[PDB]
RNA sequence: GGUUGCGGCCAUAUCUACCAGAAAGCACCGUUUCCCGUCCGAUCAACUGUAGUUAAGCUGGUAAGAGCCUGACCGAGUAGUGUAGUGGGUGACCAUACGCGAAACUCAGGUGCUGCAAUCU
């Protein structure tokens, strides 16, 4: 006895889930909910917002699905941020509404709908879906992939929902999921919700700390104290990036430095090869006379 | 008593008829098809004849 | 109990023990192995098998008389360690019977005894044992035919025992060290598994 | 009492796959029938609403009308001694497209060409298909393929 | 090579069964609640059992889940009670381990004769960091080999700290 | 080439055991004021990218590996079978004629490929 559970047999018969499922990576049953259009629309694509929050960054995609393997419209990366002011934090919720304003201004420009659909410029925090004009072009509408995260209500997903839809998307959301929403009231604290927007929830953090525990003040926030960048003024630098972004959002690339021929080279150094048939032939044989003279 | 089932003759009785097909024909019975669309390729229809009528002239 | 011409050949479809038929009596050959069968490959190299001719059924009834007549016989010659027969053929097949009022309404029939379903060419009795035997064996199996019905011939195999290599293969892999006797039956050393599982066995090979 | 009902004797019709169980790959949903579009019918146990009815398993159609999640097909299925068409409504997880027609219209293409390539060259074309022909004549050489000597065998034992 | 396969605890959990529902359940919540702190949940049953004496979905044995600091302290209670003389067993082959003891009045506390007496079986989960690998949604796996959480290296790590014993 | 995001086919991608991973990225990883969720900030939520680390994940490589696939005048043109006989055979079944034609088995080879977007000595 111990139990004995994977025979030739178990495997032989076990069927692998698909890969993405497999790599733990995404869920199929919404994929299928997600991406499958009405039939009687034919080709016209699904286009649907990936939103991933890694650990330290975030990743913000319109895409399309085909057949083919799903294809990107627009890229908006956390990275890209600091190139519009924000240096630090870039996994908060207003980096969210960053990353996700600019896909909005991203595709925008890309789809000739910069001019209309502006987006909410003034930014109260008021949950406004981006209404259609009359006789003209309706918005370019994306359905928001969380994914595999968690929808919680006031998440960082939904920021960046926020930034896309109050940049001129239309995506269909609604207000509970934004934080300052009453749980025992169907309500919203719209002056709640600003301050998300413009990290004022980072800066009462910051002004905790500063009287209180400065031994963690010196720790985390060591970009703030080094740039010298104090509570007060992370709303204009949110703000003065919102703005920045709506100007010039068309996506530079970056510099490279080594062509992408240079890289492989110096990649293939680290990769190991595999072997002939003969070269693990030689191994075997080389393993069997290790044992016929027994040492 | 009496003998239950058969289908013994049932085709040869089948293709003295012929086993005629369904014969098709060009323009089938748009009835049964989405009525959101066929509301539609009225409309369609109605704009298509206008513009015909344009043309000759 | 019916006479075994009534269900001599194999008529209906394979009709079993099971979650449907439930009921159903005993086998009486029970019992499939005989003489030394503990004995190891290299003591009996000559298969003498029996083998059908015919598409019949086979009583167990029959199976265990035909098997005690080459048990009865052999044992007698040769003695009890002197041979192997091994019964190739296991009665799962339920034959049904009409017992009796109602006439045919309502027919069908309740389980009468097991049969054993035999095709053309499949052995049924073999019987491994030194060359030296081989009659003995034979004169046996020549016994165990009349208890059967229908035909049957009883062939000299040219396999080692019941291994499934022939003669000449078999001392050719047996005298190199591709073959280890395990209890029953050989184990061959392939060119194929993990290495340090295949070495631990055969050390005989590889040297 | 004998039984007909809808999906009767389907045991292994329905029986999803082997090693194909679960999800639906999603190129399946993907595919665009318009109509007019030539499709056959594999029922997908897993997908148990829009499932076609037993017979049309394997039956190919056409598609008379898309809608929101599936296609009408119409098969015409004997009955009898006349067929009845039969108007569908399955959802697309139940179809595949028909490479039957696949094939067709790309040797439509080829037909094209080959009678624009032909036509311009000097008219003469031979451009439908032919069925296999009997082999013509030819020299089948020895050298280095002297032919072996056969013979039928005696009977051993096995 | 050592650096972050640092071997702490991940959970320590203290279960007490009981074999009824009502009284001696609650009193039995309320020690772990003093115990532990945390307000400790209250499991049902799968089955009737007759013998034992429990009806299904009849909810008695009351357990709590700790960690970090003050599972570490509990531990550090618990082990005094056993006199830091555990078994070869008391020790699982997947590295954690437990050690039962009879009456919550050792460990500090009082007799509390109105609240009454119960025995509370500890139970501590030994995880080394990267432990989330599993548990996490998005792109689960298993752990490595390597820093599986193993019999014998937790009996050296439990022999390192705590100045404890295997006995046998 | 490496990595990430979303993917397509859904093991040539699974599994088992052992090694290697520069860069970036990934990750593990630190913190509980806020939105948030738990018996438990483990999970989920948020905050930092700061204190740390490739240990694990992830990727790649090894194995006369399990599995998986692909192929073969490997088994087998066998088994089966459509049609033919005033062919055989007491029959059971079988042999032929014109046809189609398996599976185990045996050996050989392989062990993810690939789309879009972005990024990296």
């Amino acid at each position: 006895f111990i139990k004995d559970i994977k025979t030739s047999a178990y495997h032989s018969r076990y069927q692998t889930p698909f890969r993405r499922r497999r790599e733990g990576k995404t869920d199929y049953y919404a994929r299928k909910r997600l991406v499958a259009q009405h039939k009687a629309k034919y080709n016209t694509p699904k286009y649907r917002l990936v939103v991933r929050f890694t650990n330290k960054d975030i990743i913000t995609q319109i895409v399309s699905s085909t057949i083919t393997g799903d294809i990107v419209l627009a890229a908006a990366y956390s990275h890209e941020l600091p190139r519009y002011g924000i240096t630090h934090g870039l996994t908060n919720w207003s980096a969210a509404y960053a990353t996700g304003l600019l896909l909005a201004r991203r595709t925008l420009q890309k789809l000739g709908l910069d001019e209309t659909y502006p987006g909410v410029e003034e930014v109260e925090g008021e949950y406004e879906l981006t209404e259609a004009v009359e006789d003209g072009p309706r918005p370019f509408k994306v359905y928001l992939d969380v994914g595999l995260q968690r929808t919680t209500t006031g998440a960082r997903i939904f920021g960046a929902l926020k930034g896309a839809s109050d940049g001129g998307l239309y995506v269909p959301h609604s207000e509970n999921r934004f934080p300052g929403w009453d749980f025992e009231a169907e309500e919203l604290d719209a002056d709640l919700l600003r301050t998300y927007i413009f990290g004022g929830h980072v800066s009462q953090y910051m002004e905790e700390l500063a009287d209180d525990d400065e031994e963690r003040y010196r720790e985390l926030f060591k970009g703030y104290l080094a740039d010298d960048i104090d509570a007060d003024a992370v709303e204009d630098i949110y703000a003065d990036a919102h703005a920045a972004i709506r100007e010039d959002p068309a996506f530079k690339p970056t510099e490279k430095k080594f062509t992408k021929e240079q890289y492989a080279a110096e990649s293939k150094k680290y990769r190991q090869v595999k072997l002939t048939r003969e070269e693990r032939k030689a191994r075997v044989a080389a393993k069997i006379s290790a044992l016929a003279p027994q040492e | 008593k009496s003998k239950n089932h058969t289908a013994h003759n049932q085709t040869k009785k089948a293709h003295r008829n012929g086993i005629k097909k369904p014969k098709t024909y060009k323009y089938p019975s748009l009835k049964g098809v989405d009525a959101k669309f066929r509301r539609n390729h009225r409309f369609a229809l109605h704009g298509t004849a206008k513009a015909l009528a344009a043309k000759r002239a | 109990r019916r006479p075994a011409r009534c269900y001599r050949y194999q008529k209906n479809k394979p009709y079993p023990k099971s979650r449907y038929n439930r009921a159903v009596p005993d086998s009486k050959i029970r019992i499939y192995d005989l003489g030394k069968k503990k004995a190891t490959v290299d003591e009996f190299p000559l298969c003498v098998h029996l083998v059908s001719n015919e598409l019949e059924q086979l009583s167990s009834e029959a199976l265990e008389a035909a098997r005690i007549t080459a048990n009865k016989y052999i044992t007698k010659m040769t003695g009890r360690d002197s041979f192997h027969l091994r019964v190739r053929v296991h009665p799962f097949h339920v034959l049904r019977i009409n017992k009796m009022q109602q006439g045919m309404r309502g027919a069908w029939g309740k389980p009468h005894g097991l049969a054993a379903r035999v095709a053309i060419g499949q052995v049924i009795f073999s019987v491994r044992t030194k060359d030296n035997n081989k009659d003995t064996v034979i004169e046996g199996l020549r016994r165990a035919r009349y208890k059967f019905p229908g035909q049957q011939k009883i062939i000299i195999s040219k396999k080692w025992g019941f291994t499934s290599l022939n003669r000449e293969e078999y001392v050719k892999k047996r005298d190199a060290g591709e073959i280890k006797d395990d209890g029953a039956f050989v184990k061959f050393l392939s060119k194929k598994g993990s290495l340090e599982e295949n070495i631990r066995e055969f050390p005989e090979y590889f040297a | 009492g004998k039984s007909h009902g809808y999906r009767s004797r389907t045991r292994y019709m329905f029986q999803r796959d082997f090693r194909k169980h679960g999800a639906i790959a999603l190129s399946t949903y993907m595919k665009v029938y318009k109509v007019g579009d030539i499709v056959d019918i594999k029922a997908n146990g897993s997908i148990h609403k829009g499932m076609p009815h037993k017979f049309y398993q394997g039956k190919t159609g056409v598609v008379y009308n898309v809608t929101k999640s599936s296609v009408g097909i119409i098969i015409n299925k004997m009955v009898g001694n006349r067929y009845l068409e039969k108007r569908l409504n399955l959802r697309v997880e139940h179809i595949k497209h028909s490479k039957c027609r696949q094939e067709f219209l790309e040797r439509v293409k080829s037909n094209a060409a080959k009678k624009a390539e032909a036509k311009a060259q000097g008219v003469a074309v031979q451009l439908k298909r032919q069925p296999a022909q009997p082999k013509e004549s030819r020299v089948v050489s020895t050298e280095g393929n002297v032919p072996q000597t056969l013979a039928p065998v005696p009977y051993e034992t096995f | 090579q050592n650096p972050m396969r640092e071997l702490k605890i991940e959970k320590l959990v203290l279960n007490i069964s009981v074999g009824e529902s009502g009284d001696r359940l609650t009193r039995a919540s309320k020690v772990l609640e003093q115990l532990s702190g945390q307000t400790p949940v209250q499991s049902k049953a799968r089955y009737t059992v007759r013998t034992f004496g429990i009806r299904r979905n009849e909810k008695i044995a009351v357990h709590v889940t700790v960690r970090g600091p003050k599972a570490e302290e509990i531990l550090e209670r618990g082990l005094k009670v056993k006199e830091y003389q555990l078994r070869n067993r008391n020790f699982s082959a997947t590295g954690n381990f437990g050690f039962g003891i009879q009456e919550h009045i050792d460990l500090g506390i009082k007799y509390d004769p109105g609240i009454g007496i119960y025995g509370m079986d500890f139970y501590i989960v030994m995880g080394r960091p990267g432990a989330r690998v599993t548990r996490r949604k998005r792109c689960q796996s298993k752990i490595g080999n390597s820093h599986k959480t193993s019999k014998e290296d937790t009996i050296a790590w439990f022999k390192q700290r705590y100045d404890a014993e295997v006995l046998d």
